RNA sequence: GCUUGAGUCUCGUAGAGGGGGGUAGAAUUCCAGGUGUAGCGGUGAAAUGCGUAGAGAUCUGGAGGAAUACCGGUGGCGAAGGCGGCCCCCUGGACGAAGACUGACGCUCAGGUGCGAAAGCGUGGGGAGCAAACAGGAUUAGAUACCCUGGUAGUCCACGCCGUAAACGAUGUCGACUUGGAGGUUGUGCCCUUGAGGCGUGGCUUCCGGAGCUAACGCGUUAAGUCGACCGCCUGGGGAGUACGGCCGCAAGGUUAAAACUCAAAUGAAUUGACGGGGGCCCGCACAAGCGGUGGAGCAUGUGGUUUAAUUCGAUGCAACGCGAAGAACCUUACCUGGUCUUGACAUCCACGGAAGUUUUCAGAGAUGAGAAUGUGCCUUCGGGAACCGUGAGACAGGUGCUGCAUGGCUGUCGUCAGCUCGUGUUGUGAAAUGUUGGGUUAAGUCCCGCAACGAGCGCAACCCUUAUCCUUUGUUGCCAGCGGUCCGGCCGGGAACUCAAAGGAGACUGCCAGUGAUAAACUGGAGGAAGGUGGGGAUGACGUCAAGUCAUCAUGGCCCUUACGACCAGGGCUACACACGUGCUACAAUGGCGCAUACAAAGAGAAGCGACCUCGCGAGAGCAAGCGGACCUCAUAAAGUGCGUCGUAGUCCGGAUUGGAGUCUGCAACUCGACUCCAUGAAGUCGGAAUCGCUAGUAAUCGUGGAUCAGAAUGCCACGGUGAAUAC
């Protein structure tokens, strides 16, 4: 076990937080399991949506959770029931009086949750993995997607050893820090147990 | 040293008598990096080492010095399959690295009381080259003269 | 060219040297050729070798100590005096540039 | 009949072809003698052995046996085995030149016959060296061996036997045809032989290669190519070239030659890798050069074992063993002993009742039971809903139960080692190869050059953080150069220069110079510069390996318990101790111990918190209590250092374990089982056996300080600074 994750040693460098509130230490571990709330049950509650991503954000006592996702129509829905229905629970959870956004994800191939989520599906579906990955490095580099590199894992086929088998088409320069890495991981739970989907989207070199 | 040849660190000579010799010396005296108290102890071993001997501080020293200074010393080959104790010739820097090395292991082994008359009375045992660092000095050059066959 | 190094600049320049002289005078033809005309069949036996591989009539002088592996037209000639390859190229060159006109 | 096959004759040539006889010169051994003296010989080192009865060395003379240096050459001759001084005698074959003659007389060959290395056998000689056996010495765990010192058969000759060898070009003989190159050796012809030349033509032979063949490797006009003639032999591995029988042999044995049974392979050549006590080149505290440790002592902590009611579970070469655990009194806790509960401690959905909640008492270890007030927090053709608590059935909940060899995720490791691959092309029947190898260079498949490769990806490098210098901005709480007075303290007015703070820039790239180098990469040296050649440090850990670690963080397939393997409680245990190991701390002292004075840090933490000042206590601490959510206040005095005095080589004024007494704090609670203080006690230990470890420069060593976990509990862990080496051939 040995790769960093290549979200994280690009915090400061490219890639943003997904929490940008400010808090000192009395309200730190608070605000942080408030989020882990709220992106637990609007992770769960959007799960037909194709969700990219939830930013949190807290100014000055108010929560303004950002929806990162490709299908902003089945968020909002018929007049936007569902989007203060979200925010009502939201204001629930947090304590807070809640504002929520949705922005677009286009080019929905491109996005390395909604790639492992795809192929997380497609696995939970019974079909074959190499269709499902190999679909996947196709349709996302037509794209753009200067490298793009997908890894399904374990016990794969319903096999009694575990295997990986990986793909990747294109440049994915993994050690370079300026490189715009869109990494993400999935876990599909099959009759089998867990086969874990990690999928590594290179962009652009800055 | 497998591959790196390097240079060499320059050392500050002695606040007392300008000498980088002796500057060595009290870096060879150092115990657990206390450089003040080793330098106090050459000051003092030295001083009464001038004030025995009537010459002057660093003469006194060098002859103290120079009468324990290997010629050649033995070293081990293995290059036939066997261990052979070869003499050879000793470099000036580790000549005189070798002689205070000696100088400061034989005061440390003397039951005196203070490592300042330790010292004093092992420089002044060297002066006249009857001490212990002139027997490691006899020692190594048995070694090196036994085995003079090997060059 | 002068954008943002010198250095990087210095070495792409040498990559122009390097790619101006291995592929100098292919690089505007943009195909595979119709003919192909080679000046010693010995030391150039890998591109007979690849346009007998691809159905390339090969124009070979040859000499004595050549072969004629696929070589198609054979001349018996002298392949390393330059008075030689001279008067033989300005012959083929020649004739090359009488098309329909 | 005929001559192109075969053979005969003439003339020469080269030759270690054979058999018999003789002789020569070097050398070894022995014998006799001269000189001469303490070793010689031998080995990795030794010893056995020889030697003051005179060895070895050296000179002279003699005897004897075997072999024949140099020439000597993938040179020659022979059917093969094989044949090596020189000379003579007897003798076989080959080859060449011209001509003559015979005229198919030829080729192969089962049985048969002959020759047939070496060892061996028989009889008789010989016997210098060498040497099976043998003996002694070593080596070794053993050493019936390798090594050493001796040493018999044998090796040598004559005659007879044997009849085999990796008797091998592992290639039967004879003949014909089929591109080439470089040699060697031995003939012969022609041309100015104008020389150690030029042109041919035969015989034998060596190396490389074309087509062709071949499983490939390779063979390749001397075929393993293309054909013909005749012979020999093969039919899976083992058993087995063995047994029985026959023939041969003096014998040893040779030859001919099975079967039962047993296996599903045995084999050849080549490929990829791994390995080698194979070779070349190269690296890393790997060794060397040094410095300090560990192993010895006491204690701390972890482990194995043992014990136990339980001593919870996991981690076990490196890469387990102060590891999970960043902190076991109760809790944590999973274990043990008892007491208890069963839709449950934690869920969701029902139905009934009641707002919940709040202070009480008794029993017991807690929860269960018995009472008093408060109950309406807002809506309901009233049948209820919001929140919460009991009760009942369930579907279920629950499991730190098993399987890391069913998994995910996360991690260690080889290893921050420089590698690992792919597309297209080409080569090979193919596994695969090339690229990626080669000449240089590099920290680096780094970079250049070359090249059946051309390119590309992951990795290396760079981008990132920090550190080292300078500039700009802003200047509080931070700073004080110049000013004014000053309770002499940045203390105040004030100043924004400086330290500094933090943001933004500059800077270092072999950029410049000289030399060496394929004029290339680069290397070596120099200047400038705070820094010089990836400046220092960190983060970053390729494809994969160990079916490595974790089902006990979590998630998870399957299995299993579901009045129990689930749940609640009190007490206990995880702290046990004949022992063994790991990692640390403190020591053994004078480069020190103790007492007094005194100087210089960095980095951090802080509200259920850090907690000044002042008073009390010898002290740990207690009381009152400012200030500070913090460059402002507190933790908080840095200590080694230095300057004085004392101690004086003593188990001591070293060392502090252990133990008794007296306490402080935290916490419901310090008995099992805390931390600290005071008084008293004052072990072991005087530098650590075999062995073993870390470190290459602000490093090791040594000295303190902070933090996380945490009510309290670090000698551990993670950080921070002070002093500050040695050494690298």
């Amino acid at each position: 076990g040995q790769k960093v994750h290549p979200n994280g040693i690009r915090l400061g460098i490219v890639k943003p937080w997904n929490s940008t509130w400010f808090a000192n230490t009395k309200e730190f571990a608070d605000n942080l399991d408030s989020d882990f709330k709220v992106r637990q049950y609007l992770t769960k509650e959007l799960a037909k949506a194709s969700v990219s991503r939830i930013v949190i954000e807290r100014p000055a006592k108010s929560i303004r959770v950002t929806i990162h996702t490709a299908r902003p129509g089945i968020v909002i829905g018929k007049k936007g029931e569902d989007v203060e229905k979200l925010r009502k629970v939201v204001a629930d959870i947090a304590g807070v009086p809640a504002q929520i956004n949705i922005a677009e994800v286009r080019k929905p191939e491109l996005d390395a949750k909604l790639v492992a989520d795809s192929i997380t599906s497609q696995l939970e579906r019974r079909v074959m993995f190499r269709r499902a990955m190999k679909r996947a490095v196709q349709n996302a580099m037509r794209l753009g997607a200067k490298g793009i590199k997908v890894e399904v894992s374990g016990r794969l086929g319903g096999a009694e050893i575990a295997r990986t088998e990986w793909y990747r088409e294109g440049r994915v320069p993994l050690h370079t820090l300026r490189a715009d890495i869109d990494y993400n991981t999935s876990e599909a739970h099959t009759t089998y147990g867990v086969i874990g989907v990690k999928v590594w989207i290179f962009k652009g070199e800055i | 040293p497998r591959r790196r040849v390097i240079g060499q660190r320059k050392i500050l000579p002695d606040p007392k008598f300008g000498s980088e010799l002796l500057a060595k010396f009290v870096n060879i005296l150092m115990v657990d990096g206390k450089k003040s108290t080793a330098e106090s102890i050459v000051y003092s071993a030295l001083e009464t080492l001038a004030q025995r001997s009537g010459k002057s501080e660093l003469e006194a020293f060098e002859v103290a010095l120079e009468n324990v200074r290997p010629t050649v010393e033995v070293k081990s080959r293995r290059v036939g399959g066997s261990t052979y104790q070869v003499p050879v010739e000793v470099r000036p820097v580790r000549r005189n690295a070798l002689a205070m090395r000696w100088i400061v292991e034989a005061a440390r082994k003397r039951g005196d009381k203070s490592m300042a008359l330790r010292l004093a009375n092992e420089l002044s045992d060297a002066a006249e080259n009857k001490g212990t660092a002139v027997k490691k000095r006899e020692d190594v050059h048995r070694m090196a003269e036994a085995n003079k066959a090997f060059a | 060219f002068d954008k943002l190094t010198k250095k990087e600049a210095l070495m792409r320049t040498r990559e122009l040297e390097k790619l101006e002289n291995s592929l100098g005078g292919i690089k505007d033809m943009g195909g595979l050729p119709d003919a192909l005309f080679v000046i010693d069949a010995d030391h150039e036996h890998i591109a007979i070798k690849e346009a007998n591989n691809l159905g390339i009539p090969v124009f070979a002088i040859v000499d004595t100590n050549s072969d004629p592996d696929g070589v198609d037209f054979v001349i018996p000639g002298n392949d390393d005096a330059i008075r030689a390859v001279t008067l033989y190229l300005g012959a083929v060159a020649a004739t090359v540039r009488e098309g329909r006109s």
